[PDB]
């Protein structure tokens, strides 16, 4: 019903004929039935290619329980919507990024610290940022966390880049975004000590 | 004190007004204008000022004290010169008016005492030289340290030695340095900009509240 092709959509109908729904508009759920389990059968598979803008302003009218027990499940493929399903432009798969990821932000070191997605998930993390590792709040998330939580690896890839090109474009950021990015720039290289690029 | 034009007209001393009780006595007339030159000049334009004196040599042979004062000064007899500068000391404080730069004035003098004789040397030795300056082994190598705080020779000192050696030499390599730098601090810059660039465009800014 709800999903009839929009399952379709994105299994088959992304990068199709008139099926230009899901992206433009910018997740533990994208769909709030009994069939939480049916929201984990093909989103994270393929690709965010050109389906953008229709379905999202189509589908903005359930909004409720971003937050839903996939928290593995559902994460896994997304996971894969990291490798797999990563995409076209992907500075709007900040949307579940927003509504779940820092959703899912909350509890990490809520459990620990962000054990599980962080490796995998800069993959379409990085399809994400275009270019220059350019700027989004995924920056925010795993840096604070590299900052505090004892983990700063995965943006040691990241470190001294001049990223640039964010997207304001509908949103798709936040001051405090740009806000995080430079300071734990700070308080890391202050940790890690190359205190003038931080400073700077 | 811009003692510079000051000077400028101490030497200007004109005996042929001859008169003026208000105006300053020749005593502290040279004094007085000589000193602040003393202070003030350069040597060699005050030598010429000085040993090529004429308008000022009444006010010249005034005092035979402060005239051989200047002059072996710039002979460098260092020890009895200071000896009788801050011997004055207590009396340029009889001076109303030489009081109120004392500090300003024995400051430049030792200063340019400094100036005076350290220039040609390459490793200043101090034992003699101390010797004369009569200040103690410590408290020469502190008016030194002080000279460390502002001084003009990339100098060094094996306190051992208890003897200077005197600035460097390659000032094309200096530039090479400064060069880094400036190029470093141009890089650092340009990346500001280039983010800079962004966030302007990228309509950044933060509200208010």
């Amino acid at each position: 019903s709800a999903l009839e092709q929009f399952v379709n959509s994105v299994r088959q109908l992304s990068a199709q004929g008139q099926m230009t729904q899901l992206c433009e508009l910018i997740k533990s759920g994208e769909l709030l039935a009994k069939n939480l389990s049916h929201l984990d059968t093909v989103l994270g598979a393929l690709d965010v290619q050109e389906h953008s803008l229709g379905v999202l302003a189509v589908l903005f009218v359930k909004f409720s329980m971003p937050s839903v027990p996939d928290f593995e499940t559902l994460f896994s493929q997304v996971q894969l919507f990291i490798s797999t399903c990563n995409g076209e432009h992907i500075r709007y798969a900040t949307d579940t990024f927003a509504g779940l990821c820092h959703q899912l932000t909350n509890a990490l070191v809520e459990r620990k610290q962000p054990l599980r997605g962080i490796g995998i998930l800069k993959q379409a993390i990085d399809k994400m940022q275009m270019n220059t590792n350019q700027l989004t709040s995924i920056h925010a998330d795993l840096c604070q966390l590299c900052l505090l939580a004892k983990c700063f690896k995965p943006a040691l890839p990241y470190l001294d880049v001049d990223m640039m090109d964010i997207c304001k474009e509908n949103g798709a950021y936040d001051a405090k975004h740009f806000l995080c990015y430079y300071y734990y720039g700070g308080m890391i290289y202050t940790g890690l000590k190359n205190f003038e690029r931080a400073l700077y | 004190r811009k003692y510079k034009q000051a000077a400028k007209c101490l030497l200007l001393a004109s005996f042929d007004h001859c008169d003026f009780p208000e105006l300053l006595s020749p005593s502290n007339v040279a004094i007085y204008g000589g000193l602040c030159a003393l202070a003030t000049f350069d040597r060699q334009e005050l030598q010429r000022n000085v040993i090529s004196s004429s308008s000022f040599k009444l006010f010249l042979e005034l005092e035979p004290q402060v005239r051989d004062i200047i002059f072996k000064f710039y002979e460098s007899k260092y020890a009895s010169c200071l000896k009788m500068l801050d011997e004055m000391k207590d009396n340029l404080l009889l001076d109303m008016y030489l009081a109120p730069h004392v500090r300003t004035l024995y400051t430049q003098i030792r200063n340019r005492a400094l100036i005076q004789y350290f220039s040609p040397y390459v490793s200043a030795d101090m034992h003699r030289m101390a010797a004369a300056f009569n200040t103690t082994v410590a408290a020469l190598e502190d008016e030194l340290t002080q000279l460390i705080l502002e001084g003009l020779i990339s100098a060094r000192v094996d306190s051992h030695s208890k003897i200077l050696y005197a600035r460097d030499v390659d000032q094309r390599s200096t530039t090479f340095e400064k060069s880094l730098l400036m190029g470093k601090e141009f890089q650092r810059r340009a990346k500001a900009m280039m983010l800079r660039a962004a966030v302007l465009r990228n309509q950044i800014h933060v509200k208010s509240p």
